[PDB]
């Protein structure tokens, strides 16, 4: 009881400092920079071949090679320029959530809802791709698998917490707890030393991957964050929630900057994704279509549109070149 | 472990007919595009014969275009070459060769041990400068070979190939576009080239690099291979 | 000034001997898309339409001493 | 001599000023129905199944057959007065569409069967080759046109207008009556024997079923089915009575004549409303397209 | 009552933490999309012989 | 596919999609059956052949030349709104309720409620099953169907007690297109395999109907 | 009379039907009008053959 007590002042002084370090707010500052204007964006390709509900998408580090995951049990990479097949692994379980890629090119990890992130070899010597390691310790559904290196990935599952794992041994080397509530998406800094999760509490807290400690954590939206993707330099992120809202938190200021948030828009976002000049938000929504949101001045800068259904899934290329979307049309769609 | 042998080989008499057989152990058979390379006593290496994946496409060198047939057995692992009719030419040690292809891939990495058969009595051209080259471990050693048409496609890629077959061993790949490594070979080896002139060089030379280094072209069939450059110690 | 989307022969039953001297005038129309029949019609001097067998000699007998006049 | 002499045809210029309106009011409800389907079923790619692409073709050739009927009622107000050229072009148009119209009907009954009855079957899924079974349909029909084209021109008579007829030789009438077998059997009894067939199975297996949904089905294919008969039946009737009238089977008059012509033209008034009616029975009789036309409409 | 001890805990060191100006921060988030700016083929278009898609 | 590698890396990539395409076909003869119900329900011994193969349960028994894949979403214990979704595309719900349980019988009623007026199975007909009889049988006697239903009027015998239940079940409905088939089963019942058969059969033909016209 | 000069060069194969009408209060000479395929009405003279030849072989 005392301690409770000493919770709810604690909650006090972090408000009143957070308010203290505002003296204005983000779209009072840059309202002289000139808008961007339209950001016209043209289907360029159309990757067909999936018999599903595409639920994931991750783009190679050459800005060439993309990977993604479908309810069919299929694991299809493609060369994003030719719209050629290179692999394709059929999975164990059809219940599959997320899906990643290695930087390297080397591996590929891709799990859901058999709560084990199983981990696939594209550079064998026999020629085809076999199962390297299934990661096993998740009493919850899986979700965003990222990869730090050849030999080590963050996972996130319902369990309320995130891990770090070892492929080489297989063992949870970290675990992450303090939320609440499902989490449902996690990005990992451009200095591989961070990463922000967002949970279904209503919350993304900031962790460390060297200590797994709760460095910081951020409110502010009103239902449950389904998306997140840091800002290029790795000193702010960007959430997509069912609240049909966008918010922007910074990790120096531990305040959120700005909401991008229209009347037109009912549905929820699914996916977040940045340009890579840190000006273009992209987010994907459940009305079929995803809007282009000028990061500095809440504008909508165009919409993509196209897709059938729910788009479920972005990704821009590390170069920026072009966007990827995917939907649970069974369709792939390239925009530049 | 990957494992290619090939059985087969004799001395047959002109006019007959023989079978080799490249029975495959240690990797998807089915997924590998398999080629029939052969080497005349001490002449060099040869392309004959190329089936893709699944028996789709097939091809045939000029030399032997109508009288060699190629077949695949993917259910039973196993590469076939039926040759009709054979002259004194036909002599050679023939080598079976998998090949997978796609973005980023090493078509060329492994080469069979070989079958020695002896029978009793327009294309892109590559040169090699040299024949012989005496060289002392420690010193590196540069290797160029020429071609007639330009190798470097609108894709970016240069079709080009770099080879070292040990003495009494099977060819190993090396480089297997410009400056692509091979998978297990060292560092210390390295590709370049512009267009039609290309050099393969080898910083800190070992013992154990002593042979005879062939450069093939890929671009465009029939395969056709370099002179031969011998390194000498 | 009629109309019909089915041509049809303008004589069901044909006879032989009209006489001359009663005749006005006589259509002879040859086989075509109306009938698959030669057909000879007479118009009289009182406006009666008789129909007239072609194979009949009396046919065309009437015929050659009209022509002739 | 009154025992012999020529039949004099008969005509009715208040029914030839009336059938003008008639066909105008066709036409122009046609035009309206066929346009709001192609609308409909065009304007968003979401959802496009193979019945949607049946409706699609069957509109079209709707549409069609209705922007020929206008000439077709000038003809009838005053003879084919517009030459050898349109005749040919025309014919060719209205019995192409027809075809396709009847044989698209027939490709819509044999979909049905197949998503009903074998809805547990693997057969069913032999139903996905829409587009090659509407392009084999349009071929067909491209094809039993064939005689409209090569055979017709403008006939001057005697006693009637001119008329956009065929000319097959010193036996165009024996010809034409054989040429009567391709409308009456590919196009009247073989579609018909196969929509009984397939609707007769679908309501079997519809009647022995648990929906609370069956019993609007079963109206609809009763309408579907009486519709079309209502439509082609007559004409088909009058046709092969006319047929036996001309080879004797049935003794001949005048006025029996002059019966057979108003039935034919009272029966091609009675069939030329299919193009109006099919909008109505295969298209808005389902929700989908009623929820479309609504949404577009906004 | 051994559930909630660890919930002060992670408060503490919450709210010790070095913060900056949100005019600051502003600022220098608006600096890098200035910076780097040149280099996104998505803001400003590509031209069409640079264009890998 | 200009250069002579580039071909066969375009001669790979159809062979991939053959086998894609013909993978989707052999995908196409399953009926996808999702499994719910409470603890101790019968959700897992409905019918005796089984066939099976903590998470998602898969059981794929077969039957007249149809194949059938139950899914039991039991022992997830997450929020079912991130997940249930994945199941948007099945076929028909199977819900299992326990009559002699009169205690979880107001928690069967939450789990029908909620999933049955679900957004993404507003469409989905729902097979119930009511499980043992023989056991709510003798146990009304012992103690009449008040403590659970005090609103229950009509008499105690086990037709109208087990009609009573039954109408609880359907009035949480509320929505056109769905279709609730019932039955009652026992722990001694074998013919529950042809109680799904004609259920899904039906079911099938109501979407057929929909998406022809017909309706 | 319906005809003032007669007309030459009618085949035939471009005949529809042919009518011969008599002397009369209408005219007193002789006329013969042929309806050819085209609906045009040619005017043949009765004294020439080409129009005994037409109507002898029409009646055939």
């Amino acid at each position: 009881d005392q301690l409770r007590q000493e919770a709810e002042q604690l909650k006090n002084q972090i408000r009143d400092a957070r308010k203290a370090c505002a003296d204005a707010t983000l779209s009072q500052i840059t309202n002289n920079i000139d808008p961007v204007g339209r950001i016209q964006m043209r289907t360029r390709r159309t990757l067909r071949g999936h018999l599903a509900k595409i639920y994931a998408m991750h783009w190679g580090t050459d800005s060439r090679l993309l990977v993604s995951a479908s309810q069919d049990g299929k694991l299809i990479i493609w060369d994003s320029y030719t719209t050629n097949k290179v692999h394709a692994i059929p999975l164990r379980s059809s219940w599959v959530m997320t899906c990643a890629y290695a930087p390297s090119g080397n591996y590929v990890a891709c799990g859901g809802l058999d709560n084990i992130c199983s981990i696939y070899n594209l550079k064998t010597r026999e020629g085809n791709v076999r199962v390297s390691r299934e990661l096993a310790g998740h009493t919850g559904y899986l979700s965003c698998c990222r990869f730090l290196d050849d030999n080590q990935i963050v996972t996130s599952s319902g369990d309320t917490t995130c891990a770090l794992w070892d492929i080489e041994t297989g063992q949870q080397t970290t675990t992450f707890t303090g939320h609440t509530g499902d989490v449902m998406s996690l990005s990992l800094a451009p200095d591989t030393r961070l990463f922000v999760s967002g949970a279904c509490d209503a919350s993304a807290k900031l962790w460390d991957v060297r200590e797994g400690m709760c460095r910081q954590t951020f409110t502010g939206h009103e239902s449950d964050i389904n998306a997140i993707c840091f800002f290029p330099n790795g000193n702010a992120f960007a959430t997509g929630s069912d609240d049909a809202t966008c918010r922007l938190f910074d990790l120096r200021a531990d305040q959120e900057l700005m909401t991008y948030s229209h009347d037109n828009i009912i549905c929820g976002i699914t996916s977040v994704s940045f340009s890579k000049s840190g000006r273009l938000l992209l987010a994907g929504y459940d009305d079929f279509n995803c809007n282009v949101w000028d990061a500095l001045k809440a504008d909508r800068a165009g919409v993509l549109a196209g897709h059938d259904n729910r788009v479920s899934c972005l990704g821009v290329t590390d170069d920026g070149m072009a966007v990827a979307t995917g939907s649970w049309d069974s369709f792939l769609k390239i925009w530049n | 472990d990957v494992q290619l042998v090939e059985s087969g080989g004799g001395l047959v008499q002109p006019g007959g007919s023989r079978k080799l057989s490249c029975s495959a152990s240690g990797f998807a058979f089915s997924s590998f595009g398999m080629h029939w390379v052969r080497q005349a006593p001490e002449k060099g290496l040869e392309w004959v014969a190329y089936i893709s994946s699944g028996s789709g496409t097939i091809y045939y060198a000029d030399t032997v275009k109508g009288r060699f047939t190629i077949s695949r057995d993917d259910p039973k692992n196993t590469l076939f070459l039926q040759m009709t009719s054979l002259r004194s030419e036909d002599t050679a040690m023939y080598y079976c060769v998998r090949s997978i292809y796609y973005y980023g891939s090493s078509p060329f990495d492994f080469w069979g041990q070989g079958t020695t058969l002896t029978v009793s009595s327009s294309d892109i051209v590559m040169t090699q400068a040299t024949s012989s080259v005496p060289v002392t471990p420690g010193e590196s050693v540069s290797i160029s070979c020429r071609s007639s048409k330009s190798l470097l496609h609108s894709n970016g890629n240069t079709y080009l190939y770099w080879f070292l077959q040990r003495p009494g061993q099977s060819p190993q790949l090396l480089i297997y576009r410009m400056s692509n490594l091979a998978s297990g070979v060292p560092d210390r080896f390295s590709g370049s080239g512009s267009g039609t002139a290309f050099t393969l060089t080898i910083s800190r030379l070992e013992a154990e690099d002593v042979g005879v280094y062939y450069c093939m072209q890929h671009l465009e069939y029939p395969l056709t291979f370099g002179a031969g450059t011998k390194l000498e110690l | 000034a009629p109309l019909a989307t089915e041509l049809r022969c303008q004589c069901l039953q044909t006879l032989q001997g009209i006489h001359l001297k009663n005749i006005q005038s006589v259509k002879v129309k040859s086989p075509g898309p109306h009938c698959a029949q030669t057909e000879v019609i007479a118009t009289l001097k009182n406006g009666q339409k008789a129909c007239l067998n072609p194979a009949s000699p009396m046919v065309k007998k009437i015929i050659e001493k009209m022509l002739k006049n | 001599l009154l025992d012999a002499a020529p039949c004099e045809p008969e005509s009715l210029e208040i029914n030839k000023y009336f059938v003008v309106i008639i066909y105008a009011l066709v036409f122009l409800l046609s035009l309206l129905g066929n346009s709001l389907v192609m609308l409909v079923i065009l304007y968003s790619r979401v959802g496009r199944s193979v019945t949607d692409v049946y409706l699609l073709n069957l509109a079209l050739a709707d549409l069609l057959f209705a922007l020929t009927l206008p000439i077709w009622a000038a003809s009838k107000v005053n003879g084919w007065i517009f030459g050898t050229f349109l005749c040919k072009v025309v014919s060719l148009l209205k019995e192409v569409n027809f075809y396709s119209g009847i044989l698209l009907l027939a490709c819509i009954s044999v979909d049905r069967y197949l998503a009903i009855v074998h809805a547990t079957r693997t057969l069913t899924q032999k139903r996905y080759l829409v587009k090659f079974i509407c392009l084999s349909i349009w071929g067909l029909s491209l094809l039993l046109a064939l005689p409209v084209l090569l055979f017709r021109r403008t006939v001057y008579s005697s006693n009637v207008s001119p008329a956009c007829y065929e000319d097959m030789g010193n036996n165009t009438a024996n010809w034409r009556m054989l040429l009567r077998i391709l409308p009456q059997s590919f196009g009247f009894i073989v579609p018909l024997l196969i929509m009984l067939f397939c609707y007769g199975f679908t309501l079997r297996t519809l009647f022995k079923a648990h929906m609370g949904q069956k019993h609007r089905a079963m109206r609809v294919i009763f309408a579907v089915v009486l519709i079309f008969l209502l439509c082609w039946l007559p004409y088909n009737l009058v046709l092969l009575a006319d047929t036996l009238m001309r080879t004797q089977v049935i003794q001949e008059t005048c006025e029996r004549r002059n019966h057979i012509d108003r039935a034919l033209d009272a029966t091609e008034i009675l069939g030329i409303l299919h193009s109006c009616l099919n909008p109505l029975i295969y298209a808005f009789i389902g929700q989908k397209f009623r929820h479309g036309l609504l949404k577009i409409l906004a | 009552i051994a559930q909630a001890r660890k919930l002060v805990e992670q408060l503490k060191m919450e709210a010790n933490i070095d913060r900056i100006k949100v005019s600051k921060a502003a600022a220098d988030l608006m600096a890098y999309c200035e910076a780097h700016a040149k280099e996104d083929p998505l803001l400003t278009p590509v031209p069409a012989s640079e264009n890998p898609f | 596919t200009l250069s002579a590698e580039e071909r066969a890396a375009l001669e790979r990539s159809k062979a991939i999609e053959k086998n894609l395409k013909e993978d989707g076909i052999s995908a196409a003869k399953d009926v996808k059956l999702l499994l719910l119900g409470a603890d101790n329900s019968g959700k897992s011994t409905i019918v005796k052949q089984m066939k099976i193969i903590t998470g998602i349960v898969e059981t794929h028994f077969t039957f007249k030349n149809l194949h059938f894949r139950l899914f039991d979403v039991g022992g997830q214990r997450s929020e079912r709104k991130k997940w249930i979704h994945c199941f948007e595309d099945v076929t028909a719900i199977i819900f299992c309720v326990d009559l002699s349980d009169y205690n979880r019988m107001h928690e069967s009623l939450m789990l029908f409620d909620s999933i049955c007026n679900n957004k993404f199975f507003i469409d989905t007909s729902i097979i119930l099953f009511l499980n043992k009889k023989d056991l709510f049988g003798e146990k009304i006697k012992k103690s009449p169907l008040t403590i659970c239903f005090p609103e229950y009027t009509g008499p105690n015998t086990y037709e109208d007690a087990a009609a009573y239940i039954q109408a609880q079940f359907e009035s949480k409905n509320r929505s056109p297109n769905k279709e609730i088939y019932c039955h009652m089963t026992c722990a001694t019942d074998t013919n529950n395999a042809q109680v799904i058969f004609d259920a899904v059969t039906d079911i099938i033909i109501a979407n057929n109907l929909r998406g022809c016209g017909l309706y």
